C-alpha cells in the first residue's frame, strides 16, 4: 500500500520545488533523408533537438 | 550424383538464411552512408 503528497502553502503555492528546463533552438530529423525498402514498409521517425533530447 | 560433380547446396545453408540472423553490414566504402540493412534492426524473437 502507498501514498504520497505534495506539500503546498497556505495559500496554495508550490514555492519548496523549482523545476529547470532545457531551452531548445532547434529540431532535427535523426537519420536525415530515408528510403524505404518497401512501400508498403513504414519507419518510425525520431525528432532531436539540438541538445540531443528525443521531442 | 558423382563425386565429381560441382559442390550442391548445403541444406544448412538454406537453412541459416531462413532463419535470418546471418550479420548484413553497411558498405564501409559506400558514400554517402547507406540505410541499414533489413536484418540489422530486426527484433528479438519473442520466444524461439
Amino acid at each position: 500500500f502507498t501514498g504520497r503528497k505534495v506539500v503546498t502553502e497556505v495559500d496554495g503555492s508550490f514555492v519548496r520545488a523549482v523545476e529547470l528546463q532545457l531551452q531548445a533552438s532547434s529540431i532535427t530529423i535523426v537519420g536525415g533523408a530515408f528510403a524505404l525498402a518497401t512501400t508498403t514498409g513504414t519507419k518510425q521517425l525520431k525528432v532531436r533537438d539540438d541538445n540531443g533530447t528525443d521531442v | 550424383g558423382l563425386i565429381s560433380d560441382p559442390v550442391e547446396v548445403d541444406p544448412i545453408q538454406v537453412g541459416r538464411d531462413e532463419a535470418g540472423w546471418v550479420q548484413e553490414l553497411r558498405d564501409r566504402e559506400a558514400w554517402p552512408k547507406q540505410e541499414v540493412p533489413e536484418q540489422a534492426k530486426k527484433p528479438a524473437k519473442v520466444g524461439n
